[PDB]
RNA sequence: UUGGCGGAAAGGCCUUGGGUGCUUGCUGGCGAAUUGCAAUGUCAUUUUGCGUGGGGAUAAAUCAUUUGUAUACGACUUAGA
RNA sequence: CCCUGAAAAUGGAUGGCGCUCAAGCGUGUUACCUAUACUCUACCGUCAGGGUUGAUAUGAUGCCCUGACGAGUAGGCAGGCGUGGAGGUCAGUGACGAAGCCUAGACCGUAAGGUCGGGUCGAACGGCCUCUAGUGCAGAUCUUGGUGGUAGUAGCAAAUA
RNA sequence: GAAUACUGCCAGCUGGGACUGAGGACUGCGACGUAAGUCAAGGAUGCUGGCAUAAUGGUUAUAUGCCGCCCGUCUUGAAAC
RNA sequence: GAAAUUGUUGAAAGGGAAGGGCAUUUGAUCAGACAUGGUGUUUUGUA
């Protein structure tokens, strides 16, 4: 339905919300997610590190290098989920994971566009209220991700920008409603109405 | 106008397959905007034409068609089963594709 | 053939690593050069546009001797001589143009659409 | 101009081919079947070759007929070419290999006279 | 899959058109295989089938 | 002889079919489709195009006009499953549509020696569409706004979902 | 064309002024056929070459020689109008 | 149900990703996916049961109708393909080119195989009915002969120059 | 005093979709008809268009999806370290 | 004057083998049917 659909990752479950995405590309539909610092995994903070510490274990003896790399990023944490549900291995699998792009924070080629979510990997609509869960990147600065501080400035300025950008936009739109509340009551507006518009 | 789309568009997801035995002869469909084989249903019978284009010119034109039809409802959520005839080369997962509104019932 | 053999700068000209200077097979070769270049001159060429465009190597008989190994072994100890053959050609001009007629086919559709872009615009 | 006939359908259009005449040179691809004791082949494993059988035999009523529709029929002089006078739209000649061109031209003259087809008329000839 | 009760595509093993390539001897059997598929005797059918029979079933009388 | 012979040659005659069972019943053409229906042409040349509906032909096919005064689409011939018969509906009593037939439109065939290598209409057939055409429109101006329907054309523009569309 | 803003991967967003085209906001006039009952019925963007005619600028690297802070050989570090 | 009890050696496996009012556990109801299985149809073969010497034209081991059946090592049987030589026949092919060889060119047969076109070549060879055998190769650390990778590699360094 | 649910029946009506068209003068069982005859009754016909060529198709190379362990042998068991 | 094995030219593919099966895309390459008897002589060489 869409050339891009960008998804705003916070508040989303991670391993939810990469099985609807990794079926998204199969299918062929181009997706870039952004903010993957706010995404979520149900569970204790605790629990969750020493997975990743029990992931971070894993490593090819003779040579360390050629082993699994651990990538600390949350977009890359991201990836990994994801990978793990694409057969990345095949030429089909190459062309789907190709089709995406995740970011920490919202990049300028992305902060003037849309963002959706998806309700079936939302956090607040799937966890039960009571259970704990985790931060991302609260769980990847945790584990040696470096640029924690960084992307929380940046999303600062970005969120000032916009917010002086919603402020035109709601002056705006209160003009034209008020414009159209005016403009209603004429013969072509009960007709309209009359017609269902 | 600005638009002149007179058919559907739709997705070629796969082949139909077991777990590890695929099938070239019946495609899988995914039609946009129904969700449900009731809604499938209408659909039955639609002509499908994948186009796709080469470098050489055959016949006047580098635009090449491939045609099939609409068979029976795949699923729970309006995938469709498709046949053409030749198949579908496979690497055309997740290619677009269209289904007209002919043959008309409406 | 160039497995084990050492590595060297005059190789960059080439963009290898792994080059050497076969004095005897330059020798051989260059006789073959000058010997050409003569039957060139003898068939009355023009002698400055002359590029080798055709150049062979392949094997002829083997000329075999005897090598004594330890415990009493006889091994062999062998020549793998070179039949070479080369030509000589002038550099002409462009080769040729004017390619095949591509004789068309058209459906009545295409025709009646033709027609109708060459009446709807000029 | 041949006799009304069915559409021919070949079962199986590819060419059987002995296992491992890929792998070795010293393996012909002419079909032999494996008598082995472990062969995926002979047991029959997904994803082998096939191996020939009777099912995949030819229509009686399609059998031996070239896509033209006649049956080849190999002649040698004019005489076996002669034997095809009153059989025109079943059979098709074709001269043999190792017939001469001046007499090529002669069996060529008296199959377009009788009106029966010769598949190969263009052997040996000069231009 | 067939649970068979018996053994698939056997010969009746029973001797018909005998093994001899004896040209009077097929005449004969087949004038009598013509006069046992009509005359609906039951001599007919008793003499064609002993002139399919072998030397040593064939004993001299 | 390089090969021998047939025993047995095959008989040259060829038998006749035998009597067949499949007589033609009519057409029994669809509920939706009553002379005078706005018809949406799916495909062809005239694709997109609302016309209308006036004789069921001979040779199942249905025949149309655009008007050609509206939309430019003449009297013409159309097959029925390629048309989306609309709820909107016109009186088209008052139309001599018997003249037409079969016979009517005959493409003159082209023999196979005539090939063109680059590159006129029917006086009688540009006059019937005269006589047709300015009494259909009498009917159209009775209903507003339908001329400026006629003449625009059918699309499906995005969220158009045709198994929910009522036409 | 005037003025801003935007560095996270800014390469985009906003705005001033005039020009020019269209306007289906409303009412008219002319054209369309024959692609013959459908045939994607061809309208997108990606890279390169060759021509025009209009600007723009007039280098280095390697081999060879040399060095020994380097070195199995390559490589490295130096020097040489 | 969960937890303690619960300690092994390369890094690690509910198959993996991951999953927490589950994508876990117990239980119930529907819808859906697909095996060479089942149903129907076509075709191939096998087996069985039948029909059909009438004239014309052939083949009665022929033609035709009906039904069922088809896994397979060791092994048995049947029908066929191919090779050297022999009797017969085609008054067979051939220096206007036999045999052989090459050919991601064509045709036929389920297959063993057969046929044709093109190139090369230079002197004999083939179809059919029968007879005969020193008659079909991927293997035997098979025999003889030839040729590779290894590989421009190991190396060509005792006896003063 | 009713209705409806549930289950079951109809030799009740009717819409859409897919695959198949084997056979080849006639013979049979039937149906509608007073009759001539007709029919959906022992297997597909009717109408129309485009092309008439590498377009369909065959072969071959490559790409893609899924699958595919090295043969022969002894062995209860071989891809076998 | 075969094969193993090799050189040149041409075409093609190549992210820790290669090769194979089913299916189709793409490129290259290729066979067959296309007359037919026919009302008919709009006809020349008049049949
Ligand atoms: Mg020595
Ligand atoms: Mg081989």
């Amino acid at each position: 339905v869409e050339p891009v659909v960008v998804i705003d990752g916070k508040g989303h479950l991670v391993g939810r919300l990469a099985s609807v995405v990794a079926k998204q590309l199969l299918n062929g539909q181009k997706i870039v997610v952004v903010r993957a610092e706010e995404l979520n995994i149900s569970g204790e903070f605790f629990r969750n590190k020493l997975k990743y510490h029990d992931f971070l274990r894993k490593a090819t003896a003779f040579n360390k290098t050629r082993g699994p790399f651990h990538f600390r990023a949350p977009s890359r944490i991201f990836y990994k989920a994801l990978r793990g549900m694409v057969s990345h291995k095949t030429a089909r699998g190459k062309a789907a994971l190709e089709r995406l792009k995740v970011f920490e924070g919202i990049p300028p080629p992305y902060d003037k566009k849309k963002r959706v979510v998806v309700p079936q990997a939302l956090r607040v609509l799937r966890l039960k209220p009571g259970r704990k869960y985790t931060t991302l990147g609260k769980l990847s600065t945790s584990v040696g991700w470096k640029y924690e501080d960084v992307v929380a400035k940046l999303e600062a300025k970005r969120k000032v920008s916009s917010a002086e950008y919603y402020a035109k936009k709601r002056a705006f739109t209160k003009k034209v409603a008020s414009a159209n509340a005016t403009a209603a009551e004429s013969d072509v507006a009960k007709q309209l109405a009359a017609l269902g518009y | 106008a600005e638009s002149h789309r007179l058919y559907v568009k739709g997705k070629h997801l796969s082949y139909q397959r077991s777990k590890r035995v695929n099938n070239p002869n019946v495609s899988l469909i995914k039609i946009e905007g129904v969700a449900t084989p009731q809604d499938a249903q209408f659909y039955l019978g639609k002509r499908i034409a994948y186009v796709y284009r080469a470098s050489k010119e055959v016949r006047g034109s580098k635009i090449r068609v491939m045609w099939g039809k609409v068979t029976r409802t795949h699923g729970n959520s309006g995938v469709v089963r498709a046949t053409f005839r030749n198949n579908l080369p496979a690497k055309t997962f997740g290619a677009s594709v269209r289904i007209f509104l002919y043959p008309s019932n409406i | 053939f160039n497995s084990s053999i050492g590595r060297t700068a005059q190789g960059k000209e080439f963009g290898v690593t792994k080059a050497r200077w076969p004095a005897k097979s330059v020798k051989f070769v260059q006789g073959l050069l000058q010997n050409a270049a003569a039957n060139a001159e003898a068939k009355g060429l023009d002698a400055t546009k002359l590029y080798v465009s055709h150049i062979q190597v392949n094997q002829a008989p083997k000329q075999r001797r005897r090598t004594y190994r330890a415990h009493g072994r006889i091994n062999k100890y062998e020549s793998s001589p070179s039949h070479i053959e080369l030509v000589v050609t002038e550099k002409e001009e462009a080769v040729a143009k004017a390619a095949e007629k591509k004789v068309v086919r058209l459906t009545s559709r295409q025709r009646g659409r033709i027609a109708a872009q060459k009446r709807i615009a000029a | 101009a041949s006799l009304p006939h069915p559409k021919i359908v070949k079962k199986h259009t590819k060419k059987f081919k002995r296992h491992h005449s890929d792998r070795y040179h010293r393996v012909a691809e002419n079909w032999r079947k494996q008598k082995g004791i472990d062969s995926v082949v002979r047991r029959r494993f997904r994803g082998n070759i096939s191996q020939p059988k009777i099912g995949y035999g030819s229509n009686k009523k399609t059998k031996f007929l070239s896509p033209s529709g006649h049956k080849t029929f190999l002649v040698a002089n004019v005489k076996d070419l002669e034997t095809l006078t009153m059989h025109t739209k079943t059979y098709a000649a074709e001269i043999a290999h190792n017939i001469s061109a001046k007499n090529r031209v002669v069996i060529l003259a008296r199959a377009k006279a009788l009106g029966i087809k010769v598949t190969n008329p263009k052997g040996r000839l000069a231009l | 899959g067939i649970d068979h009760t018996s053994k698939q595509h056997k010969r009746s093993g029973h001797r018909t058109a005998p093994k001899s390539d004896n040209v009077y001897l097929k005449l004969l059997v087949k004038l009598y295989t013509f006069l046992a598929r009509r005359t609906d005797a039951p001599f007919n059918k008793v003499v064609l089938k002993a002139l399919f029979l072998s030397k040593i079933n064939r004993p001299p009388v | 002889t390089a090969q021998q012979a047939p025993k047995w040659y095959p008989s040259e005659d060829v038998a006749a079919p035998k009597k067949t069972r499949k007589a033609v019943r009519p057409q029994k053409l669809r509920a939706s489709l009553v002379p005078g229906t706005v018809l949406i042409l799916l495909a062809g040349r005239f694709r997109g195009k609302r016309v209308v509906y006036l004789k069921h032909l001979e040779d199942n096919t249905l025949l149309v006009t655009g008007p050609f005064k509206v939309n430019g689409v003449p009297l013409r011939r159309v097959n029925a499953r390629y048309v989306i018969a609309t709820s909107t509906k016109v009186s088209v009593e008052g139309v001599n549509v018997e003249k037409f037939n079969v016979e009517y439109f005959a493409k003159e065939k082209l023999t196979k020696k005539e090939k063109k290598e680059a590159n006129e209409i029917k006086t009688e057939r540009v006059e019937d569409q005269k006589v047709v055409d300015k009494a259909l429109l009498a009917e159209i101006k009775k209903t507003p706004l339908l001329k400026q329907y006629l003449s625009a054309s059918f699309s499906l523009k995005n969220g158009d979902k045709p198994h929910l569309l009522k036409f």
